[PDB]
RNA sequence: CAUCGGUUCUGGCGGGGGGAUAAAGGCCCAGGGAAUGUGGCUCCUCCGGGAGUGUUAUAGCCCUGGGUGUAAUACCCUCGC
RNA sequence: AACGCGACGAUACUACCCGCACGUUGUAGACGUAUAAGAAUAGGCUCCGGCCUCGUAUCCUAGCAGGCGAUUCCUCCGCCGGCCUCGAAGUGGCCGUCGGUAAUUCGCGUAUUGCAAUUUAGACACGCGCGGGAUCAAAUCCUUUGCAGACGACUUAGAUGUG
């Protein structure tokens, strides 16, 4: 049988909100995409949709798993970090959690 | 001294606001005072400062002096 | 940059503060880090400067009670590296405590980390950072001189581990020899079209 | 064998040469010519 | 007197030494400006290996094992090109292991999805043959 | 140091089995009863295997020994059990020595000898709660001193705004663990001697 | 200023075998072998000529260039030690109490031991253990003389200094009390 | 006065230990060990000669 | 003091009835741009010829490009710099391929070795040394030596700062 | 998702103009010169290489003038896609 | 260390262990969550031929989230058992049985989830169940003791006995 995987997304980590030294702004999050280390590499992922997938307690409409959807908006800094905007701001407890960057909307 | 095995109380490099303000005030006061002393200074000062000249290790000093003689003779002839 | 289950780092040859910075950033980004051979870490400068700094640290203690609240001075090299890491993380917060739970520090290489890949961090390597002629010291030597008790036990255990590693390396060299012979033998029985197809594709 | 006496008694020490790390950059003849030019300009 | 010395034999920056730059081009050294900078010239007919004449920082270059013999110091582009074509720098560079590594890197970078699938299948067939050979070898001893 | 394994003898006395209980009078006294069966099953294979583990892995070997408290005039029937280190020889020698010594009585004159200086370890006489005058030896305050004269007048006249750990306070006196060194043995008398 | 290249040369006699690997110098001659680890100094070793050892420093400061002279003298001292040897003659002098010096060779350690008694009438027995490779002999040609010989100049001179420093007159006028053991001659065995 | 931690006092005590108290303690140890030794003398898997396994974590759970 | 160019700046006093054809003054100014070049020009004529900006004009500003930027040259710079003691002469040497590169290296060198800023440094002469025997400083004399060659011991390999971890320990031999 | 509007971030491509009508540079033509002196010759050697002589030879370089040439390219400005 | 750790003894139950049967059970966050030389860095590696900037590497990687049947191959993987082996916080090697398995090729099936909507899929821990195997324990109050003690706490004794 098949011994391969099924991943069609790119792994990312939710680092923090957009912030100064003291003030933070939850409306924008910062994402580290795996293997993306510069602005030229980050420009490929602009506009790509990104999902934060987590687990809840109650089973609602056949599932315990909830998703928050957003999109990548612009590069951040010089090291390949990107800014992302979700429908709701990501939880503050999820600093260091994983997100899935999809390959759609595709322009290839 | 036995500094390594038994160090003493450290000297703090962390300033205080009062000391910073006092030092800035005293520096400004000293600047104003030396301005006043420069205005009231009795010391003799030359109208033209003593120029250091051309360094000896400069390789083209001699040809530069040759030039300087050439412009002084040219100015003497023109005048 | 890649995400791993856990990164095991050989602490030999690394500068303490720079390794602490890189490890603390990985911990707060969400990466699990194990550091082994903390007794082989390096501090730049003379050994007496690190010794003086540790004695100046040892001076500090809560005056009214040395059993509570005071700076508790840990003498082991793994705990010295842990203190350097902890001073660089918001450890009084829940996020900082969560980042500190993703770290493990040891003297020597206890099992099963002796059969795991140990990575190096080039931005903290002494041979790549320190200028030639500049002096450096050993955290293990500092620990032994300020009261760590287990330098000789760790040394004997590392000797046994390195003997076992030498035996494993002899087996590995034998396996590599047979693998090279197997590739040379199978070069004849592989379809030639497959051969230049793979060669043109670059493998 | 050596014929002279060393002051500190370390008779095994070799006949050391002068510590001149800038030795060999310029020649003697060129330095003599530069001496002449320097004296004339001065 | 028996003297046995085992030390480090670095390559030397010198006139005639060929440098590989970070973009893969080559350049023969014409002048040594200081310990950090040189003047270099790549007069190669291959556009990938060509380098315009200019200052090359030694931190941004690597020392190849190719030295053009008797290259005059300060020689201009015509004489450097004549010496380059006479010595055959491009052929020796192609024979070096650095250019083979670069060629392998370009071949791996130029693969498409169909190419990667075909690579995986052909590698599985070659792996099957190698596994049979390794089983035969390990069965022997 | 870390204790790796412990090997016990086949038969243990009731006075040492009393050490493993609080209510021995109510108990079924089941202690070491399943352990005694591994001396019989498989010809003591588990006991032998633990012994070889001690021989090949350990560096410090201590016997476990208990007192025969029934020979004393004490009303206590539960005996005292301690680890006594074996010094000298190799580790295998120590292990064979302990195996040879299992279920055997050791008299005091085979460990200590007359004219030897030893150390004595014990808990001191208890005094309960005691003021500073007897607990620390502080000077008494003058007669009819208000709020007490068996006290310390100042417990912190200077900064910090705290009581320091070095200031004498009323508390528990005695029942402290003490190790006293260099005590000379003058006679090791035998109980069977009617003129000791 | 950083000097591009600095060079030192060490001549080697014909009866000497020198092996340098990873800055660990091993020098072998008729009198034995000497070994010195010089990995604390950045130096490039080479064979510039038959019988000449070359020392290079590249892009070094003045201090780094000057360290080559120390390396040159250390290796030359190793060569002299394995060819001719080193010898320190010490004399012990006394005013009233004769200094009793006993020289033994310890069996299990192989080192020499020097016992000094009756130093200014003291009842203590001073004992100095020599460095390995150093042989101590009570001289027969002259009076009240020890001879310390060996291949390592460092070891021989340090043993001589240890013998000299163990016999110090304390809390007495040193103009009046001249008692002690002093180094009298330094030279080669051959 | 020389303290109990003084180097000369330590060297004096070490010489006393090596040359005087040492043989006495050794003879006493030989006698006591002889007496207590007199009292003392008075498949690998299935036999226990091969040491098999007996009948918080250092790693992250994976 | 930045990416500099050498400018020929020619200026003059404004013509009057008494002087209908005033004299023209030319200087060579190392400056990042034309505004700074003209400002430095008027500063130097204020210091020398007592000619002000309001009573004068700029006649010409041109860029002086290097004649042979691909040839390695030795440059001697005679300069005066102002410190807390006063004004000091210095002569220094720089091995560069252009006069502007020599002046930039000079500015960085005086900043590094004497903490002298741009405003306290007056460049009095920049010359190209015509002969090898004209070189005075040992740090250029060692570079103009015959058959110059050297290795590069202890080279740190170029490793990307975004690659945090490496599986092998790097070498410093190439 | 597609087609638009507003604001904005970012990537690439095609032109035009300027300056010493960039400065260089390649290939030619005509002069001039030197060494960190190529070949040749002479003298030493550890036979590995040194020292001396002199101006292109069995390498080359530097300075000036001219042609290709309204050359290319950099930098700056600018018209668009 | 009362929120550090080890060894050992006895463990009644709804307690313990084994199998499979799943969780409106949880977890700072599975998705190939693959990869052991040591050592030096003014030197190393090796198969002894040579090789070393470079993990931009190696292993693995196709089939209904991967079916059924052949052609074909003896390659790879897993559970058990035996013998060894592994103590720094203990686990790997070999052999054997059994089960699975495109390295080559082919046939039948996939639709309709309707143009995307986490790809509900992993590990550990906890719990509820059966079907079996194994085992019949202690502590405290109470009375007593005075080696102890403000009270708690502590040393003792209370089941037939040297009580």
């Amino acid at each position: 049988p098949s011994e391969a995987g099924h991943r069609l997304y790119v792994k990312g980590r939710h680092l923090s909100y957009q912030r100064g030294r003291r003030n933070t702004h939850p409306k924008t999050s910062l994402i580290k995409i795996e293997g993306v280390d510069d602005t030229a590499a980050a420009n490929f992922y602009l506009g790509k949709r990104v999902a934060y997938v987590y687990r809840a307690q109650k089973e609602v409409r056949g599932t315990k798993i909830r998703v928050i959807w957003g999109k990548i908006t612009r590069p951040h800094g010089n090291s390949g970090v990107v800014r992302a905007k979700f429908t709701h701001p990501l939880p503050a407890r999820s600093f260091g959690a994983s997100v899935r960057i999809m390959l759609y909307p595709s322009s290839i | 001294a036995g500094t390594i095995n038994k160090p003493k109380k450290p000297t703090s490099k962390r300033k205080t606001t009062r000391l910073r303000a006092k030092i800035s005030k005293r520096a400004a006061e000293k600047k104003r005072k030396e301005r006043k002393l420069a205005r009231k200074n009795p010391e003799w000062r030359s109208k033209l400062k003593k120029d250091p000249g051309i360094p000896n290790l400069f390789p083209y000093k001699e040809r530069l002096l040759q030039q300087i003689e050439e412009e002084r003779i040219r100015r003497k002839e023109e005048l | 940059s890649s995400f791993e289950s856990v990164v095991v780092i050989d602490g030999k040859g690394h500068l303490l503060g720079r390794l602490a910075s890189i490890v603390a950033k990985q911990l707060l980004s969400g990466q699990k880090i194990v550091v082994v051979r903390c007794e082989a870490l390096n501090i730049s400068g003379e050994f007496f400067r690190a010794k003086l700094k540790y004695h100046a640290y040892l001076r500090k203690m809560t005056r009214y009670n040395p059993t509570r609240g005071g700076p508790f001075h840990f003498r082991a090299p793994s705990r010295i590296f842990y203190k350097a890491v902890r001073g660089m993380i918001p450890h009084k917060t829940a996020r900082g405590a969560a980042a500190l739970e993703r770290l493990k520090v040891f003297e020597g290489v206890p099992p099963p980390y002796d059969k795991k890949k140990k990575m190096v961090v080039p931005q903290a390597l002494r041979v790549l950072r320190l200028q030639p002629g500049r002096k450096y010291c050993t955290v293990g030597r500092l620990s032994h001189e300020v009261g760590w008790k287990y330098q000789d036990v760790v040394a004997r255990l590392e000797e046994r581990r390195k003997a076992k590693g030498a035996a494993y390396y002899e087996r590995k060299k034998l396996a590599a020899r047979q693998l090279s012979e197997a590739k040379k033998a199978a070069a004849a029985k592989v379809d030639p079209k497959v051969s230049e197809a793979l060669a043109a594709y670059g493998y | 064998k050596n014929l002279g006496m060393r002051k500190n008694g370390q008779v095994w020490l070799p006949a050391k040469k002068a510590f001149r790390p800038t030795k060999g950059l310029t020649s003697w003849e060129l330095r003599v010519k530069k001496r002449q030019e320097q004296a004339a300009m001065k | 007197a028996e003297i046995n010395v085992e030390a480090t034999s670095w390559r030397r920056v010198e006139v005639g030494r060929v440098l590989k730059l970070e973009n893969g081009s080559l350049a023969a050294i014409v002048e040594i400006i200081d310990h950090k900078r040189v003047l270099a010239d790549g007069p190669s007919s291959d556009p990938k290996l060509a380098t315009p004449r200019g200052i090359v920082p030694l931190s941004r270059a690597l020392l190849t094992p190719i030295v053009i013999p008797k290259l005059p110091r300060g020689a201009r582009t015509g004489a450097v090109k004549k010496a380059w074509e006479a010595y055959g720098v491009d052929a020796k560079w192609k024979e070096t292991n650095w250019a083979k590594k670069q060629l392998q890197q370009e071949r791996r970078q130029s693969l498409t999805d169909f190419d990667r699938f075909k690579v995986m299948r052909l590698k599985k067939q070659r792996r099957f043959e190698e596994r049979k050979a390794l089983a035969k070898i390990k069965a022997a001893a | 140091l870390r204790s790796l394994t412990t090997v016990w003898a086949e038969h243990l006395s009731d006075e040492v089995k009393r050490r493993f209980y609080k209510n021995w009078y109510k108990s079924k006294k089941k202690a070491f009863t399943k352990y005694a069966k591994k001396y019989a099953e498989n010809n003591g294979a588990s006991i032998t295997r633990e012994l070889e583990r001690i021989k090949k892995y350990c560096t410090v070997v201590r016997v476990l020994a208990h007192t025969q408290i029934r020979k004393t005039p004490l009303k206590q029937k539960k005996a005292h059990l301690m680890e006594i280190q074996i010094n000298g020889g190799s580790v295998a020698d120590k292990v064979e020595f302990g195996r040879s010594l299992f279920e055997k009585p050791v008299t005091i004159d085979t460990i200590f000898e007359k004219d030897e200086m030893i150390d004595v370890i014990a808990v001191t006489k208890g005094h309960g709660f005691v003021g500073v005058t007897a607990r620390w030896g502080t000077k008494k305050l003058p007669r009819k001193t208000h709020k007490g004269l068996r006290k310390v007048a100042c417990i912190g006249a200077w900064h910090p705004s705290h009581v320091q750990w070095t200031v004498a306070r009323a508390g528990q006196m005695g029942y402290h663990h003490r190790t006293s060194v260099n005590h000379k043995i003058y006679r090791i008398g035998k109980g069977d001697d009617e003129a000791n | 200023m950083r000097y591009i290249h600095s060079e030192e040369t060490i001549p080697v006699p014909e009866n000497v075998k020198v092996s340098i690997k990873s800055r660990l110098v091993t020098v072998e001659g008729p009198r034995g072998k000497l070994q010195k680890d010089l990995s604390h100094i950045a130096v490039n070793f080479s064979v510039v000529k038959k019988g000449v050892i070359g020392l290079e420093i590249h892009h070094g400061s003045r201090k780094d260039v000057a360290a080559l002279r120390t390396v040159r003298t250390i290796i030359n001292n190793m060569i002299i030690g394995v060819t001719k040897g080193f010898k320190y003659k010490m004399r012990y002098v006394y005013a009233h109490f004769p200094i009793n010096v006993n020289v033994e060779k310890n069996a299990e350690t192989g080192c020499y031991e020097v016992e000094i008694r009756n130093f200014i009438g003291e009842k203590i027995v001073r004992k100095v253990v020599m460095a390995p490779g150093v042989e101590v002999e009570i001289s027969k040609a002259q009076k009240d003389e020890l001879i310390l010989s060996g291949n390592s100049l460092e070891a021989v001179s340090q043993s001589a200094a240890d013998i000299q420093q163990i016999c110090k007159v304390r809390n007495k006028d040193i103009r009046k009390f001249l008692d002690g053991i002093y180094v009298s001659e330094k030279g080669n065995i051959v | 006065a020389k303290s109990a931690r003084a180097s000369r006092i330590k060297e004096n005590h070490q010489r006393f230990k090596k040359n005087i108290a040492g043989p006495v303690e050794a003879a006493r140890l030989e006698r006591l060990s002889a007496k207590l030794m007199a009292i003392a003398q008075a498949s690998g898997v299935k036999s226990g000669k091969s040491i098999g396994r007996k009948d918080s974590s250092i790693v992250f759970p994976m | 003091m930045g990416r500099l160019q050498e400018y020929q700046v020619i200026g003059r006093h404004l013509p009057t009835e008494a002087n209908p054809n005033p004299a023209l003054y030319r200087m060579r100014i190392f400056a990042p741009n034309e505004v700074v070049a003209k400002s430095r020009f008027w500063y130097f004529l204020r210091g020398l010829k007592k000619v002000k900006k309001a009573t004068g004009e700029i006649v010409s500003v041109n860029v002086i490009s290097e004649k042979h930027p691909l040839k390695v040259k030795n440059f001697g710079i005679w300069l005066r710099y102002d410190s807390r003691s006063g004004t000091h002469n210095m002569y220094k040497e720089y091995r560069e391929t252009s006069r502007v590169a020599a002046v930039e290296a000079m500015y960085a060198d005086m900043a590094a070795r004497h903490r002298a800023r741009f405003r306290s440094i007056h460049i009095l002469k920049v010359v190209e040394l015509e002969k090898t025997e004209d070189v005075k400083r040992p740090y250029i004399k060692q570079l103009v030596a015959k058959n110059l060659s050297f290795p590069l011991p202890h080279r740190v390999p170029k490793i990307s700062t975004k690659k945090i971890f490496s599986a092998k320990r790097p070498s410093t031999f190439s």
